[PDB]
């Protein structure tokens, strides 16, 4: 044997490293790891967002009905009466309803006075994207409300995560006026629109029909599509350029690999140019009025 | 998957001489059908120009033999036998090299049971037994 | 010495839910200390690799090697263990998923070369491993056709970006 | 002649795993019409050949029992007979070898 | 370069090859069925057919007597050859020495085979049977043969 | 070496500078030994500076575990979920204060090769270059050597 | 270059304590049952309280 | 009898088929054990233990080896041919048949019934939807005759044309597409009432169901299914449709004056994978099939 202690200990820690790396464990809630205290985490979540929450309404926002039912089932399978605190848990349903209603109406007001030319269906699809499950799940996971969420199924399936996120939006709506909550939903939802093209959120199907309906609304008669530039018609990697001429006047230009895809892309470009949502548009004026 | 197979694997004992006799009479009748080419529909016969090239044959080396000339010397000859020779297909001038047309010529007859599929389809559209 | 292949038959999975797939059977088996080289055994273990068990037994009953009879006996006892103990009901419903060979413990001898010199002859020994999975044998992966190659090339031409700026 | 550098495992794997050295799958194998013991085409089934070789060894054992020692080699044809099975009127001058068994249902 | 070169080289010379074929032929005449490797039984079949021809030549002929005295090394098989085998093949000309492969030898994995004289009071070999007449392809060809013979 | 290590692109975690800036650190887990010469600097730090650091930025939570250990450590968990653990074994008060300030400053993204240090998300304004930019059109789109 | 294998063992226990010793095995059961209770043929027919 | 799209008819036919199959499968409550025995030639004394009304004879072959799964086409349940995908009923004895057996005539009749059903499947889905096709029957022609037959009446607009070689080439390509999908001949023993309730429209098929239901005392008919195709046939079939390798429909013939409207006899020829022929023998057998085969009396 080689006598000594430090090398064997260091190799034992390295063996535990590789052994935990080969078989990773099922991940556990952060509230069940050793370094945890709920009240201080609530206070720090209130203070780090530069907001003044009332802590009782945040505690109201972070409970869920599934957590209440599982806690009551756990208290009944053991037979211990918890009718002292559990009858005043007061789940986050009404705060989530207030949050989703206020965030919907304020985001539609933002996107309406920001864009005077957008139709109601388009702004409806935009507010349905921004308040949809995916991006609020992203913002909720990167703003640590998932660590503060009290529920079952530790990955926190994104519907109840959306429930808690709009619940804390409603808690800010209760604790402070519409200006503060408007600034909050601006700073944490309108910034999610950055760098994304419009039809990456709306996802329309037939753009040319939408364009001819829009031009029938503006009393300009009919967009006829002329081929403008092409390079390679017989090869397997073509390039076309289709321009949409309304009354001998260009409105757009779209490239593509075939004439159908390039004409459809020119229809998308014309639709973005008409709706006032281009890459050349004014970036959002993040400031204080 | 698929096993290998040949023409007389699954025939019975009675059917093999009938099959051999049938295909032998069939391709002998096929070889005897093309015996009169000038009365069928021959291509137009042209006279000899000074710069022309005719087709050749395909023969079979039988053996060798001596042969004497009138002045007394001895020469040795090789007996080439043309068993069954038939022009097969005609490729025009613009389809091979753009310089000279080609003519395909087939050799001695072989069995249908030992050739490929595309060769059998080619000779079936032509109407001859396959060549070696 | 390490015997870990034999312990793989003593794994027990939790009982399945009704709304789940079948989770087909897995049977591990091996025979230790075979008087045979490991490379010549490896050629038979590569011959078997993907085929069904009956086709494997057919290809081994007519293969003229010393390892062929040994692998045929191992496959027969593995098939019998699969039918009896490991709850496989159809005997022909097995394919080889893993089959390989490892070097076993060896001995050493002299060679007595043609002067007062010598070499070190090694009496080689090897193992054989096999793993059977119930179900039909999975089909071989077909060679990728021209449209797949054109799709991959067009996708690579799609995925390029403006490099070394912004 | 000597090696100048040691061959790697990549060159060795490129040598000893190419399709010229691998064992080729054969497809000549089918089942025998009697007893189904996995014969090959163009080759007699090993089980049926073992049957007829065992019975031929038994008949040669009885023949060697009838012929005393070496160098007898009788000048008449032979027939074998099983239990029952009286000598037919064509088998008069032929030598009789009867072992003791039923006539099996492939030897006619 | 062995263009047109029959008689593969077997033993340690020509004489040992002919002695090996002589011993195999003596074993064939004695036991009426023999298992031996494939090239050896091929050569021994080729010799055994003309040995049966010399037996068919007759007993009183001294040349056939000399050939049978050379090729049979047990000297009791010569009355057998002239009085059993050659009267048995009086109608046939050359259809005998039926040769079939048997799978492999156990030890050195050599290609084995079995030849036998016809007649042969031993139990029969499991011969490869041609496919039956009642199968699908044969019945279709039988219909074609009958239809063409009716058409002729 | 860069080929032997992974890499990421430069990015903010959740678009900090556009709206409001948020402190990207959540927790600071101090384990200080009661007795032990290895943790004297952390001992003096917990005596004199951690209270002023906790009052300096109220977004972070600080835990002082006060556990018998031969190597004192500080565990920092960030907002996006990363965990960075560094040791304070045998350091002064100034080096420990500089370490915890540098932990409080940075965001939880991995310290790897930064790979093109600018992240414009709309890089073009006048229109990105395509080969038909700076190429004039001709009458009725006729290609070279065309007849009509 | 003169070495062979080791570990010749067997996998069948035997009756070694009666090969000889002065300690006998203290059992805690018996072989089978003494005399089998034969049930009545119609116990399912007599499944009630009595008959 | 009503107005019907051609798709919703085979939709309701397959849904009635699956309903009858679910009824037959739910008829038995549990898994009852039957002791099927093997009195074949190769493995004597073998006895399987099977599930009643569940286990096919393919599932009895799958205990033995793979060669029984590949080369057994038609089974023998105590006196009678059973197709390989029909669930057993009683405790019986079984024995398998192959193509290369001594007396394979039963499996030859079953194979030509299978090929006639495949020709019906390929013929009902290639015609114009404005035109009407009605499957009459499959005449059981003996196998010595040059081709198998299927009879189909056409629309009254179609009484004047005859198809060229290209239409028959399209028929053969669709038949090879049907062979390319490895589909099972799924069979069913259905009472004649619900059997005619499945069809209900094609009067020739109703007359055929009443014909084959007339001879047996229990009014039990034999239905089979290839994917979403449904047809009536007498007796058993081959297990898989990939057993066919060479397949080709020869020609059509008109046999008019027996009836005022027109019946057309489609003819074709096939051979399995296990007995495939060389190209010359195959074109000979194909050439004989162009002649008219008449065996109905
Ligand atoms: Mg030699
Ligand atoms: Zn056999």
């Amino acid at each position: 044997v080689k006598k000594g202690f430090r090398a064997a200990f260091r190799f034992q820690k390295e063996l535990e490293r590789q052994r935990l790396l080969r078989c990773p464990p099922p991940p556990v809630r952060r509230s069940e790891k050793p370094n945890w205290d709920y009240h201080a985490e609530i206070q720090a979540f209130g203070h780090r967002l530069q907001e003044n929450f009332s802590l009782d309404l945040l505690k109201t926002a972070f409970v869920n009905s599934c957590y209440i039912k599982s806690e009551e089932a756990k208290r009944q399978q053991l037979g211990i009466e918890k009718e002292a605190v559990l009858l005043n848990l007061k789940s986050n349903q009404e705060l989530s309803e207030q949050g989703t209603s206020f965030s919907q109406t304020c985001l539609t007001q933002f996107l309406e006075d920001e864009y005077p030319d957008m139709p109601t269906e388009g702004i409806k699809n935009l507010v349905d994207f921004l308040t949809g499950e995916e991006v609020v799940c992203h913002v909720a996971r990167n703003l640590a409300v998932e660590q503060l969420t009290l529920s079952e199924e530790f990955p926190v399936p994104p519907a109840v995560l959306q429930q808690t996120f709009f619940a804390v939006i409603g808690a800010l709506l209760q604790s402070s006026g519409p200006e503060r909550t408007a600034l909050f939903i601006r700073d944490f939802l309108i910034t999610q629109m950055t760098g994304k093209e419009l039809f990456e959120m709306w996802k329309i199907i037939n753009p040319m029909g939408l364009l001819v309906e829009e031009l029938k609304k503006r009393n300009v008669s009919a967009p006829e599509s002329r081929l403008t530039r092409q390079s390679g018609g017989t090869t397997a990697l073509p390039l076309y350029f289709v321009g949409l001429y309304c009354d001998k006047k260009l409105i757009a230009e779209g490239p593509g690999e075939t004439v159908l895809v390039a004409e459809e892309e020119a229809a998308r470009v014309a639709l973005r140019k008409l709706y006032g949502f281009t890459e050349n548009r004014r970036p959002w004026n993040y400031s204080k009025p | 998957g698929k096993s290998g197979t040949w023409w007389d694997e699954h025939l019975s004992e009675e059917n093999v001489p009938f099959i051999k006799q049938l295909v032998s009479d069939e391709d002998k009748a096929q070889l005897a059908s093309k015996l009169c080419p000038l009365k069928d529909e021959p291509w137009p016969i042209h006279p000899w120009e000074p710069g022309s090239f005719r087709v050749g044959l395909i023969a079979l080396k039988l053996g060798m033999m001596p042969l004497w000339t009138k002045d007394g010397q001895k020469h040795v000859v090789t007996l080439l036998q043309v068993q069954d020779c038939h022009v097969l297909k005609y490729t025009s001038k613009e389809n091979c090299n753009g310089k000279m047309a080609t003519l395909s010529v087939g050799g001695k007859t072989v069995s249908r049971f030992r050739k490929a599929t595309s060769i059998l389809e080619f000779y079936r559209e032509l109407g001859l037994p396959p060549k070696q | 010495i390490s015997r870990k292949w034999e312990k793989k038959n003593k794994i027990v999975y939790p009982p399945q839910l009704p709304g789940e797939p079948r989770r087909p059977a897995e049977i591990y088996h091996c025979r230790r200390q075979i008087k045979y080289s490991k490379d010549k055994m490896w050629y038979l273990a590569k011959l078997i690799r993907g085929m069904s068990i009956d086709q494997a037994l057919a290809q081994l009953e007519f293969n003229d090697k010393k390892g062929a009879k040994i692998i045929k006996e191992v496959l027969l006892e593995a098939q019998d263990m699969a039918v009896r103990d490991h709850n496989v009901e159809f005997r022909s419903n097995l394919y080889i998923a893993e089959s390989t060979s490892g070097r076993g413990q060896c001995l050493k001898r002299i060679r007595y070369h043609g002067r007062g010199r010598f070499g070190i002859m090694e009496k080689v020994y090897c193992h054989y491993f096999v793993k059977l999975v119930e179900g039909p044998p999975p089909p071989p992966e077909p060679p990728k056709t021209a449209v797949a190659h054109a799709k991959e090339y067009i996708q690579q031409l799609r995925s390029r970006t403006i490099v070394h700026t912004l | 002649a000597a090696p100048k550098n040691r061959r790697t495992i990549e060159v060795n794997r490129c040598r000893r795993r190419n399709p010229q050295k691998l064992i080729k799958v054969k497809n000549n194998i089918d089942v025998c019409p009697e007893c189904g013991h996995l014969k090959q085409k163009h080759v007699l089934c090993a089980y049926c050949y073992e049957k007829v070789c065992k019975e031929t060894a038994e008949i040669r054992r009885q023949i060697g029992k009838q012929e005393g020692g070496p160098f007898k080699a009788p000048t008449i044809e032979t027939v074998v007979l099983y239990t029952g099975e009286t000598p037919s009127e064509q088998d008069q001058g032929k030598r009789i070898i009867e072992r003791d068994r039923k006539r099996p249902s492939w030897f006619t | 370069i062995s263009h047109g070169r029959v008689f593969r080289r077997m033993g340690l010379g020509p004489e040992s090859r002919i002695h090996l074929l002589r011993n195999l032929l003596t074993g064939l005449v004695r036991h009426e069925r023999i298992e031996a490797p494939w090239a050896r039984v091929d050569e021994m079949r080729g010799y055994a057919e003309k040995l049966i021809d010399y037996g068919k030549l007759g007993d009183t002929n001294e040349r056939a007597m000399r050939m049978a005295d050379f090729w049979l090394t047990e000297k009791d098989l010569i009355p057998k050859l002239f009085q059993v085998l050659a009267p048995r093949y009086k109608d046939q000309t050359g259809g005998y020495t039926r040769m079939l492969q048997i799978p492999n030898r156990s030890l050195d994995r050599a290609k084995m085979a079995v030849i036998e004289y016809k007649g042969n009071c031993l139990p029969p070999l499991p011969l490869p049977r041609r496919d039956s007449h009642l199968t699908l392809l044969n019945q279709l060809l039988q219909g074609l043969r009958q239809d063409l013979r009716q058409s002729q | 070496t860069a080929r032997g290590t992974p890499s990421r692109f430069l990015a903010s975690v959740l678009h900090n500078g556009l709206g409001r800036y948020v402190q990207q650190l959540q927790r600071l887990s101090f384990s200080v030994s009661r007795d032990g010469a290895s943790s004297r600097g952390a001992r003096e730090f917990v005596e004199r500076e951690v209270i002023d650091f906790a009052r300096r930025n109220p977004g972070v939570v600080i835990y002082v575990n006060s556990r018998p250990c031969c190597v004192p450590r500080v565990v920092a968990e960030y907002l996006n979920g990363a965990v960075r653990e560094e040791s304070i074994h045998c350091k002064s008060v100034e080096e420990i204060s500089t370490l915890v300030q540098k932990l409080a400053d940075q965001s939880g993204l991995d310290v790897i090769r930064i790979r093109k240090p600018f992240h414009t998300d709309n890089p073009s304004i006048q229109g990105q270059w395509h080969p038909f930019t700076n190429k004039p059109t001709t009458f009725r789109g006729l290609r070279p050597r065309e007849v009509q | 270059t003169e070495k062979e294998f080791m570990q010749h063992a067997r996998k069948a226990g035997l009756v070694i304590p009666p090969e000889k010793s002065d300690r006998s095995i203290h059992l805690a059961c018996t072989a089978g049952i003494f005399d089998a209770y034969v049930p009545p043929e119609g116990d399912a027919r007599i499944s009630s309280l009595s008959k | 009898a009503s107005q019907l799209s051609p798709t919703e008819l085979t939709e309701m036919r397959n849904d009635l088929f699956n309903k009858e199959k679910a009824r037959q499968l739910s008829l038995t409550p549990r898994t009852e054990k039957i002791e099927v025995k093997h009195v074949g030639k190769t493995d004597p004394g073998t006895v399987f233990v099977m599930n009643k009304n569940i286990s096919t004879p393919y599932s009895c072959a799958m205990h033995l080896s793979e060669w029984y799964c590949r080369k057994s086409i038609l089974a023998l349940v105590d006196g009678q041919p059973w197709d390989m995908y029909k669930p057993l009923t009683k405790s019986c004895e079984i024995k398998f048949l192959t193509f290369k057996d001594c007396d394979p005539g039963e499996v030859n009749k079953a194979y030509w019934r299978s090929c006639a059903m495949m020709m019906g499947c390929v013929i009902e889905r290639a015609f114009k939807d404005e035109y009407m096709v009605n499957l009459v029957r499959a005449p059981e022609v003996p196998v010595i005759s040059g081709a198998f037959c299927y009879d189909v009446v056409l629309d009254s607009k179609l009484d004047e044309w005859m198809p060229t070689k290209e239409n028959l080439r399209s028929f053969t390509k669709d038949a090879h597409a049907l062979i390319y999908k490895d589909l099972p001949f799924e069979t069913l023993e259905v009472e004649a009432k619900v059997a005619l309730e499945i069809f209900q429209h094609s009067k020739y098929k109703v007359d055929f169901i009443e014909e084959k239901a007339s001879q047996n005392p229990e009014r039990i008919v034999k239905l089979h299914r290839i994917g979403d195709f449904i047809d009536v046939s007498e007796g058993p079939l081959i297990p898989r449709t990939s057993i066919c390798f060479q397949y080709e429909v020869s020609a059509v013939h008109n046999l008019q004056p027996t009836q005022p409207s027109l019946i057309r006899r489609f003819q074709g020829v096939s051979l399995p994978v296990h007995l495939r022929a060389h190209f010359t023998i195959w074109d000979k057998l194909l050439e004989r099939s162009r002649k008219m085969v008449t065996e109905d009396q």
